[PDB]
């Protein structure tokens, strides 16, 4: 399952 | 002038779970504008979804399916818009160049 993240989403 | 989307790629939307309720499904067009996204119909003319990067809390790339979890912040809300790609290419190109373009957001957005 690859998979990658958001650097801009902040959180 | 607004419309300047810096990449665009074609995915066909898949039914997962946003795309589900609220109909969203068919042939749509990932457009990356360096700092918003733009799904569009290949048989509409104006944007159809237009998100952000700043509210999508992740997007995974499982070779062919490129999914994008969207969090609060979201034009539609939590939930996930799951698609499929030519093969196990198209995904591989459209998550490393969207990868670049969010980074340079959240890295040249401001220290502290």
């Amino acid at each position: 399952l690859v998979i990658a993240g958001n650097p801009a989403y902040r959180s | 002038m607004g419309p300047a989307f810096k990449e665009v790629w074609q995915v066909i939307l898949k039914p997962k779970g946003l795309g589900q309720t609220k109909n969203l499904i068919g042939i749509y067009r990932l457009c990356l504008t360096s700092k918003t996204i733009s799904f569009v119909k290949l048989n509409s003319e104006a944007a159809a979804v237009v998100l952000q990067l700043m509210n999508i809390r992740r997007c995974g790339h499982s070779e062919n399916f490129f999914f994008i979890e969207v969090g609060r912040s979201a034009v539609t809300g939590p939930g996930e818009f799951w698609m499929q790609v030519d093969d196990s290419v198209v995904a591989q190109n459209m998550h490393e160049t969207i990868l670049e373009a969010m980074r340079a957001m959240s890295d040249e957005f401001r220290p502290r």
